[PDB]
């Protein structure tokens, strides 16, 4: 979307990863696997369900429509009443349906954006330790086991180490 | 060949679609819907209190107790009440009922009357207090209003009236009263001794003086004389005076205001339902956790907003790739 | 000189400007204008349908037949209806239209009246149905409203009338009549005889007995006496029951209501603009493919929206760079 | 903008760029020129007419108002009715001149997101292979025909044949 | 070791928070307050001009000039009008002020009035114009409305009244005046000759006739009479026309409207705090450069927008970090 | 937040700039200092400035409640009235609460991106001539005076010299 992760070059999703939103895969001589990166991933659980919470919270203070009866001689205020209770709801629903409008919107950027951000943290980790394919991947020149790997998901990846 | 580790995100089979402003039918990992669209069709009781359903009565039928509503001679509490749109039996004997609109409107703020006695039948010594007539029928019989009494003339005579009712209950009570409208003069004197009339009627804040409007009318019921119904609230420790000399429908029984809250007129053809529900619309009660709602705009109870929208769903999870 | 490949954007010639929160006029290289501002300053026909121009008379004036009016006799059906502010011929002869504005508020709601005759003035036989004022004046001669009828004594005598009309036609039926208000008991006796008179109306709905007002007050028009009139919706198969013995001004004329649909009664000093349009207000039409619009708020036909914005403006394309 | 490139690394704008809204510019022992990409052109297009119609739609039911008429001793209720329709009037006039401000910002940094999204794609295929100067430019190290210019564009520009 | 340059961001000891739609209690490095959450909970003068308090007395008191408001027999112009919710001293002779609510509104749009003398007490020659009663008591003594008189018989008989007056000022004009309802036969008699009685008025405008209603009532302020008062606005050169047998509780004192414009009836138990304000609310004044404030809907002058939020803060400045 | 910087891959802020909103730590054999960004900082004031006045303009036009009294047998209109009354003044109250909410979100994200924008303004100007540590910091190759560190807040890093 807005940040070019999700469906940009990251080319798309992963069915194998169910742990979490965002996270890695990693493969070298002991074996392969995937692990949601838990941090961002419990900070977009937090963040989104707030703005959902707000959405459902912020209408709580919402117009109430109410049965009015008039006679045929108060036909003035009989329409004009109609015409208020219409109004307040037609704003309403308007205000309802644009709201969710702009926060999926948001929502999916805010996605878009976790996932660049976490592709950023690793590729500051890396640097030259690391080739970057361009496809969401890197290629390490040094071997990186198990223990390797955990550390650049910890963000305990020691850069002189290496080089 | 060399290791390496790649950045990616969750997808997986959810068909579960959003709309954002640039883009519609976006499909999402995870959405949640907060629009409820669905009821149960029922007239239910409001949190354990059963509504007042009048059938084929009316407000006015009711309250005045047209004989074909005698069985809301003495209603229990409600929550709500439901009318017809057009019920069946409204003022048997034709005529208006004065301010209408604005009795209903009160009611809408009660959730308990307790109708009692303030004039007997027996205190009529000098009038006849038994009138009848055959646009209200009960089981053939000719009948009428079971809480006012039609008064006549007595021995071709009709004294001056002079009653008071002091309301020394609690409570404010619903007083209600009429005057008749004849066709003739004829009937004028043949009913009440007096060709010219008047009732007045006052209060501490009422001052009332009705005089009785005869003309030919196109008959309704198969009555041509028209009824005027009239009502009031009188207050604790004031009293009503009534004085007249003829077409004077004069009050039996009365409401005691005992419960006050929240309350709704519906109008609606449905009946009865037998459930148990937080949230009753006219057309049906709704049980349901979402914030919004769209089934119709007038509720009562304990209820979910309502929007004219279709659907409203909001993205939570990550656009889902194929 | 190796090669090289470079990113860039658009830019061009635009001047074009718009708004964001955090900066104002942010030059832009398309942008879509989303506000008509423009109208043609003419009453048209909504859509081939010609309005009904008042021009200097009112809807009274208009619906009881004031002799300045004749051009709407008969008028053809409307798309919407058009009255000066203070049209020049209202009621001539002076005194107030009773529940006016209700009236008006039914009229919103009618494309088409059939006016028709209910009560010929050649059934009056016992009294003299050719009262005039020079309060109506029409070609310098004394006259009166066309479609009522202002009833007096003959030959020193003002028998009691009974008569009835049975709306034996399938539409609703506008029906006018009125009561005069004299100065003073002298005029009373020489224009009917009976010195205390009264008019009874009814139908299955309506119920009045009007008695005149003898009282005297400013000359309004040169005339001290004032006339009330009074209106009502006669139902197919109801009849409409008169009776008085004085200061009854009968009805000649009723309208049938032919045709209801989307109407309104606008305000304005314009006159026919010989045009047609989709969409009128009472300043000028509107020709326009812009969803918003702040011409007036008062609008009939397929409009825009209306807001009270200056200028709305939509960047649509690049921040243009100088 | 919010995306620093229009405006921002990328200096300024091209006159000669007829074609579309972002684009590439060119140069070989062939010959210069200007070729618009017609991917993300395309995409903004619909995204921003979209959006431009989703704002008209939204304000469908609205509120409009009617003539009533009162006389002199129905003051109350002429003033508030009055109160009412200036009432609904301004909340509709306030949710359109806002939803315009606010989608107006948006639309011009979806416009800078989309510029460097373009920036990204072509600075992700060529990597080791072409100098990065900048300033929205790429010095290529080897030479580079019309052939191999079209395979940027496309986003089918072979890096281990070149390197 | 080696040399470095490094990119970062303010920070400080704030402890400012805000909220956003995903997170509450961000705090931020600087914030702004756009809520006025104070008063000063006094009713002050309005930008210099001291604003009406009513104290214990009701518009209509004051207006008709019952003796316990004496105090406001000529008003000085004001900014607003305070009125308590419930005031000791109204009609102090029981009864109803007809069109009452309206008659306030009126006042909305008034600053100043200038009592004048149009009927003087002098010119009732063959009435008596001193009429009193215990229940408006002056010091112990029975007294009577200032701006109004309650005609009785002289010597046993009450003609015919016929009185005009013409408006000859350049104002618009309240007249005030009223009719009399009383027990019985017997005290209509003994208060003016005639049995049947009326009031008639006229204006260019008005066309009213008014006919008492004797009846019993309950006792309020010890009288079982009631007295029912009317108004009129009549316009320069235009005149009002009084004509009774009876029962006339006939002008003395009207009100010349001088100054029109903004104004407005708070209801308020407070009194006059001494103050000034450049915005009034019933509970208290505002002083304030922000643009909202959540003190009380009801405000008049230059104010800030009223919103009910507990709390509105807008960041201005970065996250701040721990 | 959005963009990841603050908070991000810079750490923490300074509480030793007070001097503006974003800018430079400098280290060489002269001595140590902070310097804010004037350019930056000042087209952050100005963009939150407008931000403010168009919150407090917006809402001018707005719904004022107005006494009005009725009689005992006019509850209908008086109930109508008050519904309406409150009817226009939540949906102000609304329309306020969540303009806040939404623009103090966009701030936020507006300052994450200025701090964002300024570090890929130093980034570019450097190139292979620093190391980026990836922390915030660029660590310099050739040794760089006060002289030099002001040619980097300038914009005018001559990169030709140093390479
Ligand atoms: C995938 O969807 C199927 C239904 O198509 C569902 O039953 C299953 O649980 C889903 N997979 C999950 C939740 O991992
Ligand atoms: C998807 O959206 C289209 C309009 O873009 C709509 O017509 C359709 O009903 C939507 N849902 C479907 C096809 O399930
Ligand atoms: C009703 O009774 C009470 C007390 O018994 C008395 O004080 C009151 O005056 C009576 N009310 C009237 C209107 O006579
Ligand atoms: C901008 O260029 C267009 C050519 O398409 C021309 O019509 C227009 O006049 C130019 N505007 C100005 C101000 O020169
Ligand atoms: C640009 O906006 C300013 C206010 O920001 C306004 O005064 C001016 O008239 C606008 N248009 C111009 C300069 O053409
Ligand atoms: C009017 O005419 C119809 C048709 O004969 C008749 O049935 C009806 O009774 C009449 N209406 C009244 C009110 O008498
Ligand atoms: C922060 O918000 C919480 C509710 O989440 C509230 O209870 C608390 O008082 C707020 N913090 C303050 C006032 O410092
Ligand atoms: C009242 O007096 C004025 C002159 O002062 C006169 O022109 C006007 O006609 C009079 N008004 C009435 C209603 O007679």
């Amino acid at each position: 979307g807005l940040f070019g992760a999700i469906a940009g070059f990251i080319e798309g999703g992963w069915q194998g990863m169910v742990d979490g939103w965002y996270g890695y895969h990693h493969s070298n001589e002991q074996g392969s696997g995937y692990a949601a990166d838990k941090e961002s991933t419990q900070k977009a659980i937090d963040g989104v369900t707030n703005k959902v919470n707000s959405i459902i919270d912020k209408m709580n203070t919402q117009f109430e429509a109410v049965g009015r009866e008039f006679n045929n001689l108060e036909r003035r205020i009989e329409n004009l009443n109609k015409k208020m209770e219409d109004g307040f709801l037609d704003v309403w629903t308007y205000n309802a349906e644009l709201l969710v409008l702009m926060e999926n919107e948001r929502t999916l950027d805010f996605h878009d954006s976790n996932v660049k951000n976490l592709y950023d943290k690793v590729r500051l980790q890396l640097r030259d330790n690391a080739k970057e394919l361009g496809n969401g991947c890197f290629e390490f020149y040094h071997r990186c086991d198990n223990e390797c790997m955990e550390s650049v998901r910890n963000g305990t990846y020691d850069y002189p180490q290496y080089s | 060949d060399p290791d390496q580790i790649c950045i990616g995100y969750h997808a997986n089979n959810s068909t579960e679609q959003v709309d954002t402003i640039m883009e519609k039918n976006v499909t999402v990992t995870h959405a949640q819907d907060i629009l409820e669209k669905t009821h149960n069709g029922k007239l239910c009781d409001l949190d354990g209190v059963k509504p007042l359903i009048l059938r084929d009565c009316s407000v006015a039928g009711w309250l005045l107790g047209n004989p074909m509503c005698d069985e809301f001679l003495n209603v229990p509490e409600w929550s709500y009440i439901v009318e017809k749109i057009n019920p069946a039996n409204d003022l048997c004997y034709p005529g208006n009922f004065n301010d209408y609109e604005e009795l209903k409107h009160l009611l809408s703020r009660i959730n308990h009357f307790e109708k009692i006695q303030i004039i007997p039948k027996s205190s009529w010594s000098d009038h006849e207090a038994s009138g009848v007539s055959s646009a209200c029928p009960y089981q053939g019989r000719s009948s009428f209003f079971r809480n006012v009494v039609w008064l006549t003339k007595k021995d071709n005579a009709y004294p001056t009236i002079k009653r008071s009712y002091n309301n020394t209950n609690q409570e404010d009570l619903l007083v209600l009263w009429g005057i008749h409208h004849p066709n003739d003069a004829a009937e004028q004197t043949r009913l009440y001794q007096n060709p010219t009339t008047y009732i007045s009627v006052g209060t501490s804040t009422l001052n009332q003086r009705l005089v009785p409007k005869i003309a030919t009318r196109s008959k309704v019921n198969g009555q041509s004389g028209r009824m005027e119904f009239f009502w009031t609230i009188l207050k604790p420790n004031d009293a009503i005076n009534f004085e007249s000399n003829g077409n004077f429908i004069a009050p039996e029984n009365a409401y005691k205001i005992v419960k006050k809250g929240d309350s709704t007129i519906m109008k609606s053809e449905l009946e009865y339902g037998n459930c148990n529900t937080k949230c009753q619309t006219p057309i049906g009660a709704i049980n349901s956790s979402m914030p919004f709602h769209n089934i119709h705009p007038l509720t009562i109870g304990e209820c979910p907003k309502y929007v004219k929208s279709s659907r409203l769903v909001l993205a939570t999870g990550l656009r889902n790739s194929p």
